[PDB]
């Protein structure tokens, strides 16, 4: 029917999208900068692949959620 | 230099050509063209100075 | 089962461009026995106006409404099932109400800038029906007091703007007669040629609806030169012209952008009322006659007010066609409901019959496979047609996550490529 | 040039300017901006960004 169902409260209150995006984007950007810095300042002999991979993963993760939430905040609401 | 550059960009070198403004907005340059696009035969020959072609 | 109409106080009124007629039928049953139950009831439309009917609804005195099935048994007679069966000798006040559209034509087709668009109607004195009626007095309400020619039957008396017709005590089974009135109706003749309503649902935030509106002024196509000077310096000038119209919004619209095909339009005034959001709209140019305009109106409203979610199954009830202006009329309407990424089962409960095409897919800013869209084509929509359409769809809760992770993977692949470089 | 493939724009007779004469757009304009904007729009479409052609052409 219709009475059994109840109002669809969103999982994330929209008023929190801007701040949530900012911090996530900031963290992601910082990680990306670190990766690029590490890439620039590293000789062939000293290039730990585990470190690179882990930093890459964390950076991409944060950047992805950041961009998504930023897009959402812009009012496209994908 | 940074200040003067921002001021020049803001006050003067940024003004919409088809939106004569003084906030009051004069958007005739669009209303007339829209009228033309909707209330004329599909084969008109609107003649105007080469500026607005 | 023989039925007799006792009183029919039909009152066609033509103040607007819609000829909505309401007849207060009173039905009684003959003295004949063994015909105790007469659950059904019949209605008919004139052969001239049969191909013009807008929403036709029946009623019973008090708070009630009835279902009028459409069948052929020829003027597409409507079968009405009375709520309570009536035995012989009973009486049942059936307030039949109908609305005819596009039935008012301007007799002077080409008025100049300053004339009143005289129109012309072609009605029917007697109440067309399949049962012989008793006395019936059709009262006509007009717009202005400038009648030119009205059919005289039984010496119709004239009020300030109301024409009363004498009671026709007896009529035959299929009594038909035509009358025409040539009055002055300088009212907004506005017909929406087409309207496309797009409703995009998003489980994250809100639901955004945008509608493209082509609208055209119908009566009294303008002839001769148009002069802005006369339009400004004279109030009498341009009586038939429509400077602006007001569109009632649903009281939750947050950011409403009125924009034409060419660009954002400066002129529009929206006021947030207690129960609604009013929005006066001026087109780019004052329409006179045969001057068509095309605009776009779109607002996004919070989802919590509408979307209903029970476990895994959601429901969305919304307005099929939203209000546009007072006494509107649509000639072509296509509703598209763009559901989210996953809508496994999409059942739709329509209040009335809607022609429906097959579903297709839409590709938004982050969809990787697409999202289902529901398309419904209808014609001849009026103000009364506004109803509530509900769709039931099952959307897996975790599926919404499926979008952000892909955005992460692409980023990660680029990082991996750099590592390879 | 976006909706219709490049090959349908290199040669293109526009009969909506200089009415009696008609000017050729295919071989009278430097096709640089149109092929940097069409390409920047096609890449976004391939990545399902689905931006408008009046919004990747202003920015
Ligand atoms: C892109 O396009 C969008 C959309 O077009 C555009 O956004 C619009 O921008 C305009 C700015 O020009 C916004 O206009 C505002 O409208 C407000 C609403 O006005 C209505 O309500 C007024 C209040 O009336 C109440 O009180 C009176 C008694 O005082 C009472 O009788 C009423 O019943 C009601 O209770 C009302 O006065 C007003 O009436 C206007 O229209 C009538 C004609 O019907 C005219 O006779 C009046 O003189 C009057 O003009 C209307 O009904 C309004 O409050 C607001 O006013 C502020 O600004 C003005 C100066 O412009 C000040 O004088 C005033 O004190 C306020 O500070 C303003 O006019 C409009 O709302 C936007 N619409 C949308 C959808 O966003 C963008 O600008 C475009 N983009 C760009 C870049 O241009």
């Amino acid at each position: 029917e219709l009475e059994a169902m109840s109002r669809y409260t969103s999982p994330v209150n929209p008023a929190v999208f801007p701040h949530l995006t900012v911090v996530l984007l900031a963290i992601g950007m910082f990680f990306t900068a670190w990766f690029f810095v590490y890439e620039v300042t590293s000789t062939k002999y000293t290039r730990d692949i585990y470190k690179e991979l882990l930093i890459s993963l964390v950076a991409s993760l944060f950047m992805g959620f950041g961009v998504l939430f930023l897009l959402l905040w812009v009012g496209i609401y994908v | 230099y940074t200040f003067h550059s921002t001021w020049v960009t803001s006050e003067a070198y940024s003004s919409p050509s088809i939106v004569l403004s003084a906030r009051i907005i004069f958007d005739d340059f669009r209303e007339a063209y829209y009228w033309l696009r909707h209330n004329t035969p599909e084969d008109a020959k609107v003649m105007s100075w080469w500026d607005y072609g | 089962p023989p039925l007799i109409n006792e009183d029919v106080k039909r009152t066609v009124d033509l103040s607007s461009h819609l000829a909505k007629v309401t007849a207060e039928v009173v039905l009684a049953h003959l003295g004949g026995g063994s015909t105790s139950r007469a659950t059904s009831f019949l209605l008919a439309l004139e052969p001239e106006l049969e191909a013009r009917l807008a929403h036709l609804g029946v009623q019973v005195k008090g708070e009630d409404e009835e279902e009028n099935n459409l069948e052929v048994r020829s003027g597409r007679f409507f079968t009405v099932k009375l709520p309570v069966a009536l035995d012989p000798g009973a009486k049942i006040s059936v307030i039949v109400e109908t609305v005819y559209t596009h039935v008012l034509h301007p007799y002077p087709t080409q008025i100049t800038q300053s004339e009143k668009q005289f129109v012309v109607f072609e009605g029917n004195h007697y109440f067309y029906s399949p049962y012989p009626t008793k006395t019936q007095t059709m009262r006509v309400k007009l717009a202005s007091r400038n009648v030119e020619s009205y059919t005289k039957l039984g010496n119709p008396t004239r009020s300030e703007d109301l024409l009363d017709y004498g009671p026709f005590r007896d009529v035959p089974a299929y009594s038909q007669d035509t009358f025409k009135v040539h009055y002055e109706n300088n009212s907004p003749f506005l017909t929406i040629t087409s309207m496309t309503r797009v409703i995009e649902v998003s489980h994250w935030g809100n639901i955004a609806v945008e509608e493209n509106v082509d609208l055209k002024h119908t009566g009294a196509v303008l002839k001769g030169p148009f002069s802005r000077y006369d339009y400004q310096r004279q109030p009498d000038s341009g009586i038939s012209s429509i400077r602006s119209f007001k569109t009632i919004l649903p009281a939750a619209a947050q950011d409403v952008y009125y924009r034409d095909e060419i660009g954002n339009v400066s002129t529009s005034h929206l006021l947030i009322l207690d129960d609604s959001v009013e929005m006066e709209i001026r087109p780019r140019f004052p329409l006179f006659g045969g001057w068509k305009t095309h605009y776009i109106v779109g607002y996004n409203l919070p989802s919590y007010e509408y979307l209903y979610n029970l476990g895994d199954q959601y429901a969305l009830k919304m307005r099929f066609v939203d209000h546009v202006f007072d006494e509107q009329v649509i000639d072509s309407l296509t509703v598209k409901i763009i559901l989210p990424e996953g809508a496994k089962n999409i059942e739709i409960d329509s209040p009335y019959e809607i022609s429906r095409a097959p579903d297709e897919l839409h590709y938004t800013y982050l969809d990787t496979f697409g999202r289902p869209v529901i398309v419904a084509y209808k014609k001849n929509l009026v103000e009364q047609h506004i109803q509530d359409i509900v769709v039931h769809y099952t959307f897996n809760k975790v599926l919404m996550l499926q979008e952000p992770l892909l955005v992460v993977a692409a980023f990660y692949i680029l990082f991996f490529t750099v590592i390879i470089y | 040039l976006a909706e219709e493939g490049f090959y349908k724009f290199h040669n293109w007779f526009d009969d909506r300017a200089w009415y009696p004469l008609g000017r050729i757009i295919g071989g009278t304009i430097y096709p640089g901006l149109m092929i940097t904007s069409a390409a920047i729009y096609h890449v976004l479409h391939f990545f399902h960004i689905t931006i408008d052609i009046r919004n990747v052409c202003v920015f």
